């Protein structure tokens, strides 16, 4: 029925300007107020602004107010979201979030939009494959790993084996340490099931055109 | 801005529940359910209260607490090419006060001469009756009641008036009472919402302690329940009858006494966020459920007359003035503990007149503060000469054919005049300005919109429900007449021009305002047909 | 700003309990105009409770909420691993709108040994200037895990990366990778390398080395 998605996001420059979108659908868009609320990284939702049904009642943040301003287009049903004068305080995913009747809270989400923003520069990474230590004791269990170090910005997709592996696998969220992203993923599988089945991981930074595989073979 | 508020929301509800129940709370309401069916005429009173008046009672509480401004402004900055419904309506409210106080002053009357040990009233042998007096009421004209000849030749002494031609000598006695009236007003309106939202605590609460003490009065009287029975003895016949639906639908818009301002200005000082629709929903019900006790304190005692007094009962189930100030004294003239009950009564009228007329000049003194601010800064000198006009040409009504000249007003001054003003109140709210702005607006003020019941009630049920009413008043048409005298035709013409004075400056501020801004036509309707509040 | 407390910031429980939380606003709202919001791991919220102690369409009746003024709450009648998620309460009474601090909620779980798997630098890391050895601790429980890496015997302290992932769904335990970063030219300035787990789970650490030969 009603869906919300929001368009826009990416990484700018500190001062920089991005507007991002929220095509609105299956309802009435033009009969209900919509609002945007981010959450920054650290998991702190917090709510920006806020425009009526009819684009005439308008509440802002102190945070934003001035910098970003919201808008509707209830012809092509499209929430909108101009930001300007950009801090790093504002890099966070945005939600286009339906809310109407204010006893009643936010009805429907969107998926989530996300921005950055930093002096920092885009940088793809060097994976790196982990195999075992020079030949030590099967235990009929073998962890094998994938290092992807120093790129930015998020996000990075990895997944082994095309993504046909999904049992005994960790992939662990990415740390930022000095302007760059360091990320690890962990297979385990059965003694029998490598070297003889050929282990890979699938390392994509669409942010850097990148499209990187890389097998697991031992030393 | 910084607008003035009520000192307390229950002021505000106060003087807003006293405004909304009057004296067609006891003097039409009671005799509608017995004309029409007992009490199987609730439901057609309901319905029509449901669609038709309490959507139009929640309209104006909105427009006057969201545009925070009195009635000419808030037209003007709602839709300017309406403006003229303030004015209209303003003119309506300065109308009605010329002659509707003129009740509160008869009830004063009665007032002043119930400290005595035996009424007036009740004998036929005193120097003011006719041999044609009888005791109590009956069915030939020529031959009235003591209490009917007491009102009618010592009160008015209409008896020496042979027309509205004639108006005869004016009865000092009456010319004061209501200049006490003026006085009750004035000192409870001049300083404004600080007094009034006060002194409306004993006009708008006493009515319902004297309707209490005459409950259980005439519930306990020989022969009360044979009235409730008369009252309320369900012959569900009449929901058929088309008549009876607009008796319900007109009795309905008028007792809540929308589209004259007054609501609009009460409302202009809530804060932004009152919920509004709470309070509108709240204060409808207290109007209709006074109505509803009051035809139990009438009833009763009017069943006591047809039982202990033999009496018809088509003889004394009346309404209007002649219900308040003939036959229900008469009754209360054989009871025992007669003057305290008299006392409780009349007051109770006049505390139920004077919470309505508060309203009434409210609504002009907000319009005109709002519009210009050198009579906003000079508010106890502004209605300290509103009240003097009042009080000059009121002499009218005081003189001994006083009341040729109220029946004339009260037929004509105010009833189309509201109708017309309501039914483009309607279609500009709806239409020109939009149920999409209009519930945008007031869920900014109380967080929700407004159902899809409220909306659908304003746009299309409203203009038929004024239309249904205005047709079933222009079908019963007749001239003028009262009692055995018919008035001139002059005195017709008379009533329609101060009906049409007020409605006059729908088109005539349309046509003036039109024609004084620039640019092509098209791009004039765009000029005022856009609110101040969307343009800033 | 009407700033909304929550309390605990992160509790486990076992399913089957009952769990409360609570959200303390520094300004009175009313009633009709708090709400609560669910947010599950990697997900958008979700409207969960509107007006105190109405439920959305779709939140099971095991759940519920109270209070009024400053003081509120959500309560769980009993836990579910379906309920494992962040949950937000927000109001909407002025302006400007505020959400919760939240409460994160896991599972408890019976404890569990971490799995700890060393890894050299592969030869492609070290053709250029460096050398980052993980150590990868798999599938254990409680959260908290410590790891010390010895550069031949002796503590190297600086210059690690530790990730911890999210409570997993199927085992409901967690796992944590420490890679210690280094040129190639101190690297191969040094024979052996260690990767010591001090876990709740074993008075001794569980302890994984290799030496740069084999
Ligand atoms: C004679 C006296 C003593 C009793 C008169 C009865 C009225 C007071 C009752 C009867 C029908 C009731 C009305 C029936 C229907 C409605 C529609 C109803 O609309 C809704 O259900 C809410 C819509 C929304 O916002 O979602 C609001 C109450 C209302 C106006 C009620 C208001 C009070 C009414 C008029
Ligand atoms: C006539 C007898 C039998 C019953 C009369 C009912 C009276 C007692 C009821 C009906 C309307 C009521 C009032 C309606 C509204 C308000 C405003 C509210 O914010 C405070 C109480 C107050 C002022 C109520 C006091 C009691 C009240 C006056
Ligand atoms: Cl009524
Ligand atoms: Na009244
Ligand atoms: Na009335």
């Amino acid at each position: 029925e009603v869906q919300l998605v929001e368009s826009g996001g990416g990484l700018v420059k500190p001062g920089g300007s991005l507007k991002l979108s929220c095509a609105a659908s299956g309802f009435t868009f033009s009969s209900y107020a919509m609002s945007w609320v981010r959450q920054s990284p650290e998991k702190r939702l917090e709510w920006v602004a806020e425009i009526s049904s009819g684009g005439r009642y308008i509440y802002y943040s102190d945070t934003v107010t001035g910098r970003f301003t919201i808008s509707r287009d209830n012809a092509r049903n499209i929430l909108h979201l101009e930001m300007s004068s950009l801090r790093s305080e504002d890099t966070a995913m945005y939600y286009c979030a339906r809310g109407e009747v204010r006893q009643r809270g936010f009805d429907y989400w969107g998926q989530g939009t996300t921005l950055t923003v930093s002096s920092a520069k885009t940088t793809a990474p060097s994976v790196y494959p982990l195999a075992p230590v020079c030949g030590d004791t099967t235990g009929s269990s073998v962890t094998l790993g994938c290092l992807v170090k120093g790129y930015f910005p998020e996000p990075v997709t990895l997944t082994w084996n095309s993504g046909s592996l999904s049992s005994g696998v960790h992939t662990f969220p990415a740390v930022l340490q000095s302007d760059l992203y360091t990320l690890s993923s962990s297979v385990t599988v059965t003694s029998s099931t490598w070297p003889s089945q050929s282990i890979t991981c699938n390392v994509a930074h669409p942010a850097s055109s990148t499209k990187v595989d890389k097998k697991i073979e031992p030393r | 801005d910084e607008r003035e508020t009520w000192s307390g929301k229950v002021d505000f509800l106060l003087s807003v529940i006293g405004y909304a129940v009057g004296l067609a709370n006891v003097w039409r309401f009671p005799y509608l359910c017995y004309k029409n069916g007992g009490g199987a005429f609730l439901v057609p009173y309901g319905i029509m209260l449901a669609v038709g008046g309490i959507p139009l009672f929640y309209m104006e509480l909105a427009l006057g607490q969201h545009n925070r401004k009195g009635a000419i402004t808030c037209w003007g900055r709602l839709v300017p090419l309406f403006k003229g419904i303030g004015y209209a309506v303003v003119l309506i409210s300065f109308y009605l006060n010329f002659y509707y106080n003129v009740i509160i002053a008869w009830s004063l009357r009665f007032f002043f001469a119930s400290f005595t040990n035996s009424l007036p009233w009740t004998s036929c042998n005193n120097i003011w009756n006719t041999p044609n007096c009888r005791p109590f009421e009956g069915h030939v004209e020529g031959f009235q009641s003591a209490a009917s000849e007491y009102f009618n030749r010592y009160i008015l002494e209409l008896n020496r008036s042979e027309g509205i031609h004639d108006l005869g000598a004016i009865k000092w006695d009456m010319a004061l009472c209501l200049l006490i009236v003026y006085l009750i007003c004035y000192f409870s309106l001049w300083k404004g919402i600080s007094t009034s939202g006060k002194v409306v605590w004993f006009t708008a609460l006493f009515p319902y302690a004297a309707l209490l003490i005459l409950l259980i009065r005439g519930l306990t009287l020989p022969g009360s329940f044979l009235g409730i029975q008369y009252y309320l003895t369900p012959n569900f016949s009449a929901i058929y009858k088309a008549e009876v639906w607009a008796d319900a639908a007109t009795q309905v818009f008028f007792s809540l006494g929308p589209g004259l301002g007054s609501l609009l200005a009460y409302a202009s000082y809530n804060k932004y966020h009152n919920n509004v629709y709470k309070d509108a929903l709240l204060t409808s019900f207290i109007n209709s459920a006074t109505s509803f006790i009051a035809g139990f304190v009438i009833f009763s005692v009017l069943g006591y007359m047809a039982h202990t007094l033999g009496v018809r009962i088509e003889d004394v189930a009346t309404s209007g003035p002649g219900l308040v100030f003939v036959v229900y004294p008469a009754a209360i003239a054989t009871m025992p503990a007669s003057t305290f009950w008299a006392l409780i009564f009349f007051m109770m009228l006049a505390t139920l007149g004077l919470d309505s007329q508060f309203g009434t000049v409210e609504a002009i003194i907000t319009a005109l503060s709002d519009e210009f601010p050198k009579i906003k800064r000079n508010r106890e000198l502004f209605v300290a000469g509103l009240f003097s006009l009042y009080f000059v040409v009121g002499l009218a009504s005081c003189t001994q054919g006083g009341f040729y000249f109220f029946h004339l007003l009260d037929r004509y001054a105010a009833g189309y005049s509201i109708l017309v003003a309501v039914f483009f109140e309607a279609i500009a709210v709806s239409w020109i300005y939009g149920t999409n702005r209009f519930s945008e607006d007031i869920r900014d003020m109380i967080g929700f919109p407004p159902g899809r019941y409220w909306q659908v009630c304003w746009r299309f049920v409203a203009p038929i429900f004024l239309l249904f009413i205005t047709v079933y008043l222009l079908i019963g048409y007749e001239p003028l007449t009262y009692a055995d005298y018919v008035y001139p035709s002059w005195a017709n013409a008379l009533g329609w021009c101060i009906a049409g004075s007020s409605v006059v400056m729908i088109p005539a501020v349309a046509i003036f305002k039109l024609l004084s801004t620039p640019g092509s036509l098209r791009q004039r309707f765009t000029i005022l047909t856009t609110p101040w509040r969307d343009q800033q | 700003e009407n700033v909304l407390t929550q309390s605990p910031a992160i509790m486990s429980t076992s399913p089957g309990e009952k769990v409360t939380m609570t959200c303390r606003a520094s300004s009175s709202v009313g009633s009709s105009y708090l709400h609560w919001y669910q947010q599950k791991s990697g997900a958008s919220p979700k409207l969960w409770i509107y007006s105190t102690s109405n439920l959305a369409s779709g939140v099971p009746a095991r759940f519920s909420g109270s209070g009024s003024g400053t003081s509120y709450s959500l309560t769980i009648s009993s836990v579910e691993a379906e309920d494992a998620a962040t949950y937000y309460c927000q109001q909407f009474s002025g302006y400007p709108l505020t959400f919760g601090s939240g409460t994160k909620l896991e599972m408890k779980r019976a404890d569990a040994a971490p799995t700890v798997s060393i890894f050299p630098p592969s030869s492609e890391q070290l053709t250029s200037g460096g050398a980052s050895v993980v150590c990868f601790l798999n599938n254990f429980y409680p959260k908290d895990i410590n790891v010390k890496w010895k550069i031949d015997g002796s503590e190297r302290q600086n210059g690690v990366l530790n990730s911890w992932t999210d409570q997993d769904s199927k085992d409901s335990t967690y796992s944590m990778s420490s890679t210690l970063t280094l040129t190639k030219d101190e690297y191969e300035r040094h024979n052996s390398y260690t990767c010591e787990a001090t876990h709740k789970t074993s008075t001794s650490p569980i302890v994984k080395s290799f030496n740069r030969n084999e």
